[PDB]
């Protein structure tokens, strides 16, 4: 049972990026998708969160109208796709999963990924 | 100062069928029906099948020239649609299903 | 927003009390209070959900409660193993989950 | 090369489902053969956005 | 059918979706959903236990069914026929049946906990709220945070808003 | 059973014919009965959807039962014989079994729709009407036939007679 | 599911012994316990006919299972076996999920019951008393045996004690 | 499907008449058989309907008292019989047919019969 | 009794409504007006019925409001063969049902 | 306590009423009066029970009822068999079960 | 069909008795078993009663205390066990059988036993 996320790079401000994180061990059928970001020092913020067999998406204040997740239960995949990247946007990203039970979550987050680096610096590439 | 008491909703799109009602859109449902196969002949309690290619188990079990390509144990036997392949000398193999029920599986 | 303790320390084979609580309001069982665990350079690890659940690995001695209008993890006999950042997960809407700042 | 407790001539059924649709010529513990396509049971409640 | 899902209460709510029944409360403080863990608790294990009843009371043993029969055994070929067919109908007749039922039981046993939970309110709260018809209450007093979450568990304190209630009344 | 039918309203009425649960108004210019459309026509719908799963769920496919066997085979038929008997008690059993609970069920479904109504009718009313006795609400107002009919629709007006039922009462 | 068995009156009584559901009165003359005839009587009756139906509606013929074939005869061995252990299965799943599904519905019928008796006190009652919490009421006149007689037969007399319910509310 | 009348003529005032209606190519069962007239002139009038497999009779205050309508359903036959028939009962009757689902009349009187006409003239034959 | 306009026509392929009132009353869903068409010297057929419904064999064009305190019937596109007497019955109670004169 | 006559007697072939009264209350259906027989040297017999119900065995002449607030038990056409002393048990409470002094 | 009784004799005051009754020809397990005495010259007393499957014990307030009734339906017996006996309590004892219906007792005592006599003289024996 892992999450294993792809997608991280440098990105300039005003950019968009996207993430994929594919689930091996399980089915993504029966839980909730989440996207949790933790930058240099700060602590974790969590982002998104998308309950495909409900077809439910939820979003945080700070990245609502940027941000969007989507969810491909058939694939095994979940994508977070990044608009009007921002430089404080730049951290660590984590595809986290939830339990849900017969479509109401209980808030546990149980498997994380390792995560992938997002820098989104404006200076070039050395 | 307002407190309402209500219930869940969900963009599901699973319906269910009721005694009264056909048609309805409920949050969650699981399936009691299995649909699905791997497409693969695959060992049972652990034992594999005796698989006779060409062969069918009267060629198999009298010895047929063309059967000398093909196991202690076996759990079921898997004939294909092709195994013509039996005996080849014209005759009558008295009690031939008989024969086939019993060599279904062996210890 | 969530306020927790910047840095505790305790001694070995000693107990110890981690607190989570609002800025401005209670903290409920209704919000769901979750307890992670990240030891530096690794992912976060799911301790305790719901105040009083464990998961299948976790072990004994981690425990969860609701004090006071805060929310508690207590750690009874901490090991070496336990020098780690220690988060607080509060659930205050379907689009707001709030994380602690660490300690 | 599986472990299966139900075999079709098609392929294999691995599951604690009671019924199933695939094949009537069954070999092993097998769930029991409808004729139905859609046998789902409700579990939440009526959804009315 | 008792009258709530679709009833006195005509929606459901999308944004909750840490329970099946609950609360709204909009009080000074603010304003959100909350759902009511007991009953959510109670329901869901209900629930999983009837999906398992469903499911495991199926007992099955080692069977092989497909026999072969020669050209002079077409009646023993057609009793088996027989047999198979005749368990098939029985089979196909018991499932769809048996769905169609428990689909009907589940749906009013969750329209049952929405309309009990909307009782139990409305005998605590009795005359200090007053009920405007879409499942709320719109209290006589002032109910802050600390006496919602006690009208969510069970605990209110009517001999204590009783006299506030009576003046804004 | 939830307490309508021969509950508190304790008689049919044999001259409303155009529905199965309705009203019976009486006011200063008329008395009649009148059936409430909406539930009549949703608890038709529901009942022939119900006699239609019991119909039509059961497949069935060609078959010869009855078999032929000579004196030397009395052991297969003995067989079929019990092939035969086992499903006849099968489906004997199953069929009385089922349409004894889904008679329960259709009565209890019909005693719901007339407490929903009743239940309609007083949160719509409130304390503008008096609950008198069977089912039977005497209005503190005046309703004519444009008010009657609005009860009967959904679409009643507190804030319009709460003044005069307030001076009535 | 009602609320009544486990909701709001929260407590079963041992000393009532004569009936199932019944009352417990408390006045300056005496105190006691004492079943309601009608709806016990009732419901034992209909338990004994439910009882009855799932016993007597299952139809046996005289069978002789049971058959002996040779060695030669393996194939019929084992349609006779198929045969029995598809009627095993078929019995055992209708028959634990029949008294899972009967057990639900006896359940629910007691807790109906108790509702529904309730609900007659409490409409015959009307404003002469007040509801005091769990499953009681408290007369605002003066009840003797006689007063609390005719409420648990059904003749309570509302215009009688009206005057002094007022003056006492 | 049809439904044939039948029984009609010329009776003197203070009469009795008897009209029968068959009904081919359905069953009686399940529908409610009413009597409508249509005076020479005037517009149509309804009169009785009967409900059989409900085994209830409705009767228009005009004829209430005077008609009476029978059913039988194993025969699909209705008999409309008249009483003391005065001169204003001149007309032609038709036997129609009105749907009722599972008990319920929805006032769908779907299929008429030809009609019978009836003359309650005390003039001589 | 009920009011019905005692003769009116319309033009070839145009559109013509006929309404149908109560002497004293309020012409409501719960009435259930039903709407007949007969050809002088024949037998009466059922055109419209509950307001809205149609039989399986009558013409699209022939449709059913309530509107004013009235039931109307409307013809759209009025051909040759829609000359004949309209009637329309209303349900008061069940000993009472009440034709209209006819138009 | 329950108040019973102490003796009384009839003519062969006519009818009695015994009566059962409580001390100081009123007897109900929800007391269930029972009426047992016993002769002397003999054990009892269950002659009525639940005021109206008689078991398979006794005579039809056996009758029960409820009147004036008193529990009456009705012998039509005493025989020379139903000269014994009559017992009535009266249900107040599940440990307060009273009977008669006896007849 | 019967009930036997057994276990009566002659007690001091004070003393201790146990009397048995045996039923024959039907089942304990759906019958509740009242204790009655009958003192000489006066009339019938109730004492004790026992529902064995509803496991249910009443005793009158005359000898709550004193005495303890038992049953046993796989070997469909009842007991009845007297301590502190007093001087009023010489009386004969009968086993009653009280009908119940799926666990509701009906007021029925249909059956009775014949009876066993228990003195409590403190008078020697001659």
């Amino acid at each position: 049972e892992k999450l294993v996320e792809s997608g991280g790079g440098l990105v300039q401000p005003g950019g968009s990026l996207r993430l994929s994180c594919v689930g091996s061990g399980f089915t993504f059928s029966n839980y909730e998708i989440s996207w949790v970001r933790q930058a240099p020092g700060k602590g974790l913020e969590w982002l998104a969160g998308d309950y495909s067999r409900g077809g439910t998406t939820f979003y945080a204040d700070s990245v609502k109208g940027r941000f969007t997740i989507s969810s491909d239960n058939s694939q095994n995949t979940a994508d977070l796709q990044m608009n009007s990247l921002r430089t404080e946007d730049t951290a660590r990203y984590y595809c986290v999963r939830g339990v849900s039970v017969f479509g109401v979550l209980m808030m546990a987050m149980d498997l994380w990924g390792p995560g992938v680096e997002v820098v989104v610096s404006s200076a070039s590439t050395k | 100062d307002t407190l309402c008491i209500g219930y869940h909703a969900n963009n599901s799109t699973d319906t269910v069928d009721t005694v009264l009602e056909k048609n309805v859109t409920v949050t969650h449902s699981v399936n009691l029906l299995e649909d699905k196969h791997n497409g693969k002949l695959c060992k049972l309690r652990g034992v594999a099948p005796l698989h006779l290619g060409k062969c069918n188990i009267a060629g198999w079990i009298l010895g047929n020239p063309e059967c000398e390509s093909l196991a202690r144990s076996w759990s079921y036997i898997v004939e294909t649609s092709n195994s013509d392949n039996g005996t080849c000398y014209p005759g009558d193999f008295i009690n031939y299903e008989e024969l086939r029920e019993q060599l279904s599986s062996v210890s | 927003t969530v306020i927790q303790e910047p840095a505790m320390s305790v001694s070995p084979g000693g107990t110890v009390t981690l607190t989570c609580a609002f800025s401005s309001g209670s903290v409920t069982t209704s919000n769901y209070p979750s307890w992670f665990q990240q030891t530096p350079g690794q992912t976060p690890r799911l301790l305790i959900y719901r105040t009083n659940s464990r998961p299948s690995g976790v072990p004994t001695r981690f425990s969860g409660a609701i004090s006071g209008n805060k929310a508690d993890l207590i750690i009874t006999g901490a090991q070496a193993n336990d020098e780690a950042d220690y988060f607080c997960n509060l659930y205050k809407s379907s689009d707001n989950r709030i994380f602690g700042g660490g300690t | 090369d599986c472990n299966t407790t139900c075999q079709t001539p098609e392929g294999a059924i691995n599951t604690s489902l009671p019924f199933q649709n695939v094949h009537p010529i069954t070999i092993g513990k097998c769930p029991k053969y409808v004729k139905s396509t859609k046998l789902r049971l409700a579990t939440g409640l009526r959804n009315v956005p | 059918l008792f009258g709530a899902i679709a009833g006195f209460i005509e929606g459901g709510w999308t944004g909750m979706v840490d329970g099946w029944y609950g609360y709204h409360h909009q009080n000074e403080q603010g304003s959100g959903y909350a759902a009511d863990l007991k009953s959510t608790q109670n329901a869901i294990d209900k629930i999983t236990n009837k999906v398992n009843s469903v499911i495991e009371k199926m007992n099955t043993q080692f069977t092989a069914v497909g026999k072969e029969f020669n050209h002079l055994e077409k009646r023993i070929e057609n009793l088996n026929k027989k047999v198979d067919d005749g368990f098939l109908d029985i089979w196909t007749y018991n499932a769809e049946l048996l769905v169609l039922l428990e689909n009907e039981r589940t749906l009013d046993y969750h329209d049952s906990n929405v309309k009990n939970l909307y009782e139990k309110v409305r005998n605590q709260l009795k005359n200090n709220a007053k009920e405007i018809g879409n499942g709320c209450f719109e209290f006589y007093h002032k109910c802050d945070n600390t006496c919602m979450e006690s009208v969510k568990n069970g605990t209110y304190d009517y001999p204590k808003y009783s006299e506030e209630a009576k003046l804004n009344r």
